[PDB]
RNA sequence: CGCGGCCCGAGGCGGCGGGGGCGACGGGCGGAACUUAAGCAUAUCAGUACGCCCCGGAGGAGAAACCAACCGGGAUUCCCCG
RNA sequence: GAAGGGAGGCGCGGCCCUUCCAAGGCUAAAUACGCCCCGGGACCGAUAGCGGACCAAGUAGCGCGAGCGAACGGUGAAAAG
């Protein structure tokens, strides 16, 4: 019933005991780089529900985001076009802050396969996540058949193209019938299938 | 076909017809051109079969 | 110029050894019918751009 | 060259580690991939589960 | 409308009819070792000073949902009404 | 396409002869009042049905039957009428053991089409 | 020094100039080679078994 | 003031991986204006061109926190119909 | 900022009915498609057809550069020229 118990406690997180080890770890990692390798993972039980095992072959990456709004990318603050398009600063990204921490470990770790992801503290100017990374070319991950489907050249940067849940998510992929039958299998895929002018021989 | 080239007219001014040009000053693109493109180009969207009860 | 580095020297080097004209045997053992090199070049009027 | 190639690998026939102009000739993602035994794989539960109930001959009418 | 009119409506067939103390005991434990949050306390304190429109009314705000609302307002109305 | 789908499909046929090329599916009424009193073909026998005959998803499927656990039967009517197209189609259908010799084998017909319209 | 190179869909005539099969293509004509009409797969075969 | 355990870090060695290329098809982001409205600012063109990133022989999707309102159906994909 | 929860194409509060179980994961088939190879055509026939039918074409040539970019088919049965 151990993390049963974890579980519960980490329910409440305005608790005084809960408050006082939030402050002590978000001073902690504001002394450090903004990716970073951990030696185990920080919340043993979270990490073993979204697929985590104690064995080689299973890393474990500190990542930490900005918060806020973004800003476009234009000189001067200017646009040009219709008066529709003219906003510069008061827009919001269209992935969350857990969807953008996958990609950046992604970039810097090419050569390792992305699983999934949990919060772990945020304090008003940024938010920290951990990535389950594993390596694809370890024997004992190549020869265990609970694991095996990540060895596929198919799972290849599985961040970069959406695939993860978050991203899967930002997709509009949690959600099934009535509000969500134009974007399956993709929106640009149900777009095309809409759009086609079939011309059969006997038309 | 046809359309492969960089063409562009020269205006009014110069003593030539206002028809696009290629650099050198050969015409281009237009049907009466040599080298040009159709006026109504062939295409497979055509209805081939037909309908018998 | 005179002062060059080696490795314009090289490339100015292969441009002088093909500026040829087809051999005279060659002509008839293929049984060609234009005779000239048109990949030749003349200093006066070329920019090699090497 | 080709005596001196045929004693080289007499000398690395049974090692683990041999150099890479000996190795089997194949692509590079052929190389990198999963052998047909580690595809085949099955946890134990559903080994068991395709034991009791094998495939069977039977023709209808 | 939404369903079609009929006055012998499914009169051809015969209908068939369909259909923890541990997790107490855990939630007693972790109650020992943290107190309440603290918009849980402000209720609290409405609730014994006899304001129980206000209480909803924060609570409604705080959660954002009605019938959660008043299950928290009844949950906690024991922790007040006990003294 | 019309060739190869044709060719695919001879060449499964080959490939696992004297098996049908289709399983055994219920019949489902058709859904809303306009198509209220005619039947069509659905996905999988319920657990009820398999029950009605005594048999399990496991022998079931290993007898070419499809099996749906995800419907649920509304009437007493609908178990009728698929226990009686179960209780037909073990009647119909014959088991080869490993023991036969080829040339029965051989003699078998292998089945075209929907399994029982 | 860009280690990717320079390509871009507004000019497909340069795309033409200098791409893949402009040159020799010694290495890819020989792996095709082998693999159409050759014994590459009876040797991936064995190694994976 | 010395030395053992755990924890958190540093330098080196061995064996294995990564990087770049591909006018199509595929996935993810950023994202116009000409044009139509007989003017034009919401609208349209268009969730297009184009830019950036990432696989494969296909990819993506996929075994209901679904439709429905019936004498009901039953994971995903693709075709016909409106 | 939570404990039973979600949905039923008009909002809010109340009471029912019908249906399902999110916030973790894998999966063949039916489908799409250029380069390259093979087959066919009521297609063009050298100012046409691909820019490019010609032993040397993205070639000669032009531009600081990004780029731009042609023209040129036919002796005769036999060179017996
Ligand atoms: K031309
Ligand atoms: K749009
Ligand atoms: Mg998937
Ligand atoms: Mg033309
Ligand atoms: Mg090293
Ligand atoms: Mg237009
Ligand atoms: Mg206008
Ligand atoms: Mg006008
Ligand atoms: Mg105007
Ligand atoms: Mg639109
Ligand atoms: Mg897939
Ligand atoms: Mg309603
Ligand atoms: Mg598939
Ligand atoms: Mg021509
Ligand atoms: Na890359
Ligand atoms: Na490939
Ligand atoms: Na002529």
């Amino acid at each position: 019933g151990a993390y049963k118990y974890v579980q519960e406690l980490w329910r409440k997180k305005q608790s005084e005991a809960l408050h006082y080890l939030f402050r002590l770890r978000t001073w902690e990692y504001r002394q450090l780089n903004a990716i970073k390798r951990c030696s185990h993972p920080t919340r043993p039980e979270k990490a073993r529900r979204l697929g985590y095992k104690a064995k080689r072959g299973y890393v474990v990456y500190r990542v930490r985001v900005r918060r806020g709004g973004r800003k476009r990318q234009c000189v001067h603050g200017i646009s040009y076009g219709k008066p529709r398009n003219i906003g510069i600063v008061g827009l919001k990204p269209s992935r969350s802050l857990r969807a953008l921490a996958e990609q950046k470990v992604g970039r810097r770790l090419p050569s390792l396969r992305v699983l999934n992801s949990y919060w772990v503290a945020q304090d008003g100017s940024y938010k920290w996540y951990e990535v389950i990374l594993i390596d694809p070319f370890h024997p004992w991950i190549r020869n265990d058949p609970k694991i095996n489907w990540i060895c596929n050249p198919v799972m290849k940067r599985r961040e970069c193209r959406g695939l993860t849940s978050a991203g899967r998510k930002a997709r509009g992929l949690h959600n099934k019938g009535i509000g969500a039958m134009k974007l399956r299998p993709s929106k640009r895929a149900a777009w095309k299938r809409n759009h086609t002018r079939s011309l059969r021989r006997y038309r | 076909a046809g359309v492969q080239c960089t063409a562009h007219s020269w205006g009014p001014g110069r003593a030539v017809a206002r028809l696009p040009r290629k650099h050198g000053g050969i015409g281009a693109y237009a049907n009466f051109a040599r080298g040009g493109h159709m006026a109504h180009p062939t295409t497979v969207i055509r209805r081939w079969c037909r309908k018998v009860n | 110029s005179a002062n060059k580095t080696l490795e314009r020297k090289l490339r100015l080097g292969k441009k002088i050894r093909m500026n040829k004209n087809i051999p005279r045997w060659v002509i008839l053992k293929d049984k060609l019918k234009k005779r000239w090199n048109y990949k030749r070049h003349h200093w006066r009027r070329s920019h090699l751009k090497l | 060259n080709q005596k001196a190639r045929d004693e080289a690998r007499a000398a690395f026939e049974g090692a683990k580690y041999i150099p890479k102009t000996f190795r089997p000739k194949l692509t590079h993602a052929m190389r990198c991939q999963l052998t047909d035994k580690q595809k085949r794989l099955l946890p134990n539960k559903v080994m068991k589960r395709k034991l009791q109930f094998p495939k069977l001959k039977y023709a209808v009418k | 409308p939404g369903k079609v009119f009929n006055l012998k409506k499914g009169g051809a067939v015969v209908r068939i009819v369909r259909k923890k103390p541990h997790q107490e005991f855990v939630k007693s434990i972790i109650q020992e070792c943290t107190g309440m949050a603290p918009y849980e306390m402000h209720i609290i304190e409405l609730l014994r000073m006899n304001k129980d429109r206000h209480a909803l009314r924060y609570a409604k705000k705080r959660l954002g949902n009605i019938k959660r609302a008043k299950a928290k307002r009844d949950q906690l109305s024991v922790y007040a009404r006990n003294i | 396409r019309k060739i190869r789908r044709r060719q695919t499909r001879l060449q499964k046929a080959k490939a696992i002869f004297p098996c049908p090329l289709q399983k055994l599916r219920p019949s489902v009424t058709r859904c809303s009042q306009k198509f209220n009193l005619t039947q069509r073909i659905g996905r999988g026998f319920t657990l009820r049905e398999l029950q009605g005959v005594g048999l399990s998803a496991g022998k079931a499927r290993q007898i070419g039957i499809a099996v749906d656990p995800r419907r649920k039967n509304k009437s007493e009517e609908s178990v009728a009428r698929n226990v009686a197209r179960l209780k037909e189609y073990l009647s119909k259908v014959t088991i080869f053991s490993k023991q036969a010799k080829p040339e029965e084998i051989q003699q078998a017909i292998q089945h075209q089409g929907v399994v029982m319209p | 020094p860009s280690a990717k190179m320079r390509r871009y869909n507004w000019s497909y005539k340069s795309l033409r100039r200098r791409t893949q099969g402009t040159g020799s293509m010694s290495h890819m004509r020989k792996v095709y080679r082998a693999y159409n009409s050759g014994t590459l797969k009876a040797n991936a075969r064995k190694y994976l078994a």
